[PDB]
């Protein structure tokens, strides 16, 4: 609790007084006094929540669409990549991610914790095979280099 | 667009109440969920308004058209007499619609989320809130504490009386023709 | 004798930014993150509060000058003189005047409160009641005039009175009752060419207007700095806490917070500006109301372009037109 | 001061003991354009104020050269009544102004009746109101009623 | 008789400071990089204007 | 192009503005209106190379 103290010439703490008690001890805390003259004043606080909603999309719930993708054997070539559209699929994460298969895992934008909890309207996986400092160079930028 | 990857939560029910913590596909707000009478050309599923804010969301279940209004927030205004005239009750402002605040103060739902505060037992809808702890009074005194559209808030019968003001005090002069009216003294 | 309409702004709309909504309202990591910039809440909100509390005190500097409420004669045509605009009312169902009908036509309930934090506060003097003001202004003008300015008010008759007024300009009280009907029917064309030309030439719209525009246009910049990136991921704020994990967001929201203080700086910043021009804008108008109404003023092109008679206030929406 | 403005503590001298000036320069630069900003802030709203005082100070300086010096016909400037004259008071940042005034308080009804006839020609005051007490006209200036015999040099023609 | 100057300014400058060149006027770059921050030029521009 | 975008009640778009077609066009993409009252108005580019 937010908590307002009033201390001495002598220095020790001779009332107190609690910010969330009733409305009076709100104003005290907010205009720092104990001795308030007349009038109105101010605090801008409002409407915590009691419920929640999650209903989100997915009507037909397939699981795991990247199981094929990443343990596929044919990854073709860097200038040949396949797209492969994911389709009403319920992608969840994490068996990707927490156990350690990739040299670099490095998200844009979104982070790897939340990738599961918001919804993707279409994913895309873009497969093929580099060196490994072209693993540095997969990214935003990055231009002069070959891969 | 219409969403592929769910990564998976069970889909609870959608409800009218207000403050609804909505995890729609992509919008991890929080609101007022109701219905709307919004068009919704169906390569559109997001409504906005005049800005950023997100304001109404088909409904990726039922394809129902429902508008979001916030948590009904406000600034919270408080009238106090003299604290050395009165400690008596520091009456409040909720500058929400009252029913809105009447049915969350009952439960938890405000967080200012004062502890004694078993009050009220009076309501306004007057323009510039919604006062709690103060008395409505037909009689019109002058302004005291100002509040907001026409009503000014005091330290009568000692509660703290609610009014519409009266402007100074109302008085009345003849017109005629003839009568003129001139001072016999000054002061 | 020609009467001119001069319109004069004394308040604008009581704006409180709900500082915490408009930052970040749906988040409660970013209000912990907003903490600790100390008081650039709760005094960007005292600030502008302070704007607030002044509008009704420049409404109270102009109007209430007068202290008791005299009430609408009923015998309106004050010998000669027509006087459409003291409130009639059987006719009007609204308690304003035909002028002023006409004043709250030529511009621009239960709770909205859209997401952005912002709102207009209501005036503490409604039109209504501002209406009823300059009733008692215009009954206080028509009946007694001047000791209504000094103390109480002394029933002068209005063809006495006016001949008063001829006598401050220096033209003798020989001048009106001589041409007293010639001079009631210059006066009682002079108000109706004022419903004619104040009905479509938009002129007392302009003064006004340019304070409602420039309100509502420093709202559109506040609120379409919350769709402003500054350098952050997204405008969205939810969308920057849901995909981030709050350790790579609290980069990215405090480009975000202090993009959205320094907009929230800067509006209450230009409000106090405007606050200033409008409260020396109600203060030419408390002494306008003190002066040309109350009183005559011997002082030139202060209230009138010719020798003052007279003066009469309009409630006007966020201002006043003297007539 | 004590704000922390995304720096590791508010205290500066805090920043500089335990930082070695390389991890300091990224959390004491957020704690400048911190105080800056409430500097730039602050000089801001008090520049703002002090157009408000020099717009009362003005007003002042024409309450002291009008309601002091002269007297001022100009109605509810100085003072509520019409205005005597006025006395300045030195107020701690301030002028307390003590504006006599004269406020004319007990009336009476009096019939008037502008240019009584008077062989032809009717004869208009020379600044009167022709206020009739019981069954005699006299002339009175209308801010106290002090009735003179009516003559010819009381009015025109 | 005597009379008395009594000076008055009514005007200033017109000043008017185009705030895409002020900032970064030869650059494109950050031109593109001044977009994100929204209406921070024309209305500081609609300000002084 | 930067272009403007008119919504229906319906939330239709009724009409739309290029904002380089004419400068007339760019003053309502400035504005933001389609009605423009009278006087004189912004927009602040200049002189590529
Ligand atoms: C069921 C219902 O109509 N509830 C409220 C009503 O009580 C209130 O008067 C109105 C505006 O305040 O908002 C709504
Ligand atoms: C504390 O201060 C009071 C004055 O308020 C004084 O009378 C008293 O002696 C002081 N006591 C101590 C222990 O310093
Ligand atoms: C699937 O969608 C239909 C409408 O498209 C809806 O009626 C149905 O309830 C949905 N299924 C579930 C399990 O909610
Ligand atoms: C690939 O197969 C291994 C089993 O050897 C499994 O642990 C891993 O999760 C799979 N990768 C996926 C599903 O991306
Ligand atoms: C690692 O990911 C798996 C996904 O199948 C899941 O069990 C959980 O998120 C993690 N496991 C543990 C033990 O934390
Ligand atoms: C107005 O003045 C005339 C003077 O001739 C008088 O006869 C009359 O009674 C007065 N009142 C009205 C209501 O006409
Ligand atoms: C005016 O009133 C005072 C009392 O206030 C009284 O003493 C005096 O006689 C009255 N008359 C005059 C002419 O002053
Ligand atoms: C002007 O004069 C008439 C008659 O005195 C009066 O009723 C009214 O105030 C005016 N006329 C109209 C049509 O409003
Ligand atoms: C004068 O006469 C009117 C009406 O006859 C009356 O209302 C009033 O009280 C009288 N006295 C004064 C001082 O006006
Ligand atoms: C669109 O709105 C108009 C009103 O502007 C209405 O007449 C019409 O029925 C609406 N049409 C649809 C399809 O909603």
């Amino acid at each position: 609790t937010t908590f307002m103290l009033k201390y001495d010439e002598n220095g020790t703490i001779t009332d107190a007084v609690d910010c969330s008690q009733n409305p009076l001890a709100e104003l005290k805390c907010s205009v720092k006094s104990f001795e308030i003259d007349k009038g109105i004043y101010q605090t801008s606080n409002f409407r915590v929540v009691p419920s929640g909603d999650v209903v989100r999309f997915p009507n037909i719930t397939n699981l795991c669409p990247f199981g094929e993708v990443f343990n596929a054997t044919k990854f073709p070539s860097v200038y040949a990549w396949e797209r492969k559209k994911i389709s009403n699929c319920v992608a969840d994460y994490s068996v990707l991610y927490n156990s350690t298969f990739f040299s670099t895992f490095k998200c844009y934008g979104v982070s790897a914790t939340k990738l599961n909890d918001l919804c993707f309207s279409n994913v895309y996986a873009d497969s093929f095979v580099v060196k490994g400092d072209d693993v540095r160079q997969i990214a935003p930028g990055q231009t002069g280099v070959i891969a | 667009a219409p969403a592929t990857v769910c990564g998976p939560k069970l889909s609870t029910d959608l409800i009218k109440n207000q403050c609804v913590n909505f995890n729609f596909n992509g919008l991890t707000g929080t609101g007022v969920l109701t219905p709307s009478s919004k068009r919704f050309q169906p390569f559109q599923q997001f409504g906005r308004d005049v800005s950023d804010f997100t304001d109404s969301v088909r409904d990726p279940k039922t394809s129902e058209i429902l508008d979001i209004s916030p948590c009904s927030f406000g600034g919270v205004s408080v009238i106090t007499p003299g604290t050395n005239a009165s400690s008596e009750v520091a009456v409040l402002y909720q500058d929400v619609n009252c029913t809105d605040v009447s049915t969350a103060i009952h439960a938890d739902q405000l967080t200012p989320a004062w502890r004694i505060y078993s009050t009220g037992n009076n309501v306004f809808q007057t323009q510039a809130g919604c006062l709690i702890g103060a008395e409505h009074v037909d009689t019109s005194y002058e302004c005291d504490i100002p509040i907001g559209a026409g009503i000014c808030a005091s330290y009568h019968t000692k509660s703290i009386v609610a009014y519409t003001m009266s402007l100074g005090a109302d008085s009345s002069i003849a017109y005629s023709n003839n009568t003129i009216a001139i001072p016999t003294n000054f002061s | 004798i020609s009467i001119t309409t001069e319109v004069m702004p004394v308040s604008m709309a009581k704006t409180s930014v709900d500082c915490n909504m408009y930052i970040c309202g749906d988040s409660t990591e970013c209000a912990n993150l907003l903490l600790q910039y100390g008081s650039f809440c709760t005094q960007l909100n005292r600030a502008l509060s302070g704007i607030a509390a002044e509008q009704d005190r420049n409404t109270r500097e102009v109007f209430a000058q007068v202290k008791q409420m005299y009430k609408t004669p009923t015998l309106k045509y004050f010998g000669g003189f027509n006087f459409s605009q003291i409130l009639p009312d059987p006719l009007k169902p609204t308690k304003r005047s035909f002028i002023e009908d006409l004043l709250f036509n030529k511009v621009t309930l239960i709770c909205a409160q859209k997401f952005n934090g912002l709102t207009v506060l209501p005036p503490l003097l409604t039109d209504d009641m501002i209406a009823a003001y300059t009733a008692a202004l215009v009954s206080g003008t028509a009946t007694a005039g001047w000791t209504f300015g000094a103390g109480a008010a002394l029933q002068i008759p209005f063809a006495m009175q006016m001949a008063y007024r001829f006598n401050g300009i220096g033209v003798t009280q020989n001048v009106l009752y001589e041409n007293q009907k010639q001079i009631a029917n210059q006066f009682n064309k002079a108000i109706s060419q004022i419903q004619e030309s104040l009905t479509t030439t938009s002129t007392a719209l302009g003064k006004l207007q340019d304070v409602v525009n420039q309100n509502a246009q420093a709202l559109n910049t506040l609120v379409k700095q919350l769709s402003s990136n500054f350098g952050a991921i997204s405008s969205v704020l939810n969308d920057i806490l849901s995909r981030l994990d709050k350790v790579e967001a609290e980069v990215q929201i405090d480009r975000l917070i202090t993009g959205r203080l320094q907009s929230l700086q800067t509006y209450v910043t230009q409000q106090l500006i405007r606050a200033a021009e409008i409260r020396a804008s109600a203060n030419l108008a408390a002494t306008k109301m003190s002066e040309c109404v109350l009183g005559q003023s011997k002082r030139v092109d202060f209230c009138g372009k010719g020798y003052h008679l007279m003066s009469f206030p309009q409630a006007a929406p966020h201002g006043v037109v003297f007539l | 001061l004590s704000s922390n403005f995304g720096a590791i503590s508010s205290v500066l001298n805090d920043i500089l003991s335990r930082l070695d000036k390389v991890e300091a320069e990224v959390q004491i630069d957020r704690l400048i354009t911190g105080r800056l900003q409430s500097l730039q802030t602050y000089v801001t709203q008090q520049l703002i104020r002090a157009a408000e005082i020099r717009a009362s100070a003005n007003l002042a300086a024409t309450k002291m050269s009008e309601c002091v010096l002269g007297q001022s016909k100009r109605v509810d400037f100085c003072g509520k009544g019409y205005h005597l004259m006025s006395f300045p008071q030195a107020a701690p940042h301030g002028v307390v102004f003590l504006h006599v005034t004269y406020v004319p308080s007990q009336e009476r009804n009096f019939t008037t009746a502008p240019a009584i006839c008077h062989e032809g020609k009717a004869y208009f005051p020379r600044e009167g109101v022709f206020v009739f007490n019981g069954t005699s006209w006299f002339i009175t200036q209308r801010n106290f009623f002090s009735p003179q015999i009516i003559t010819t040099d009381n009015t025109f023609v």
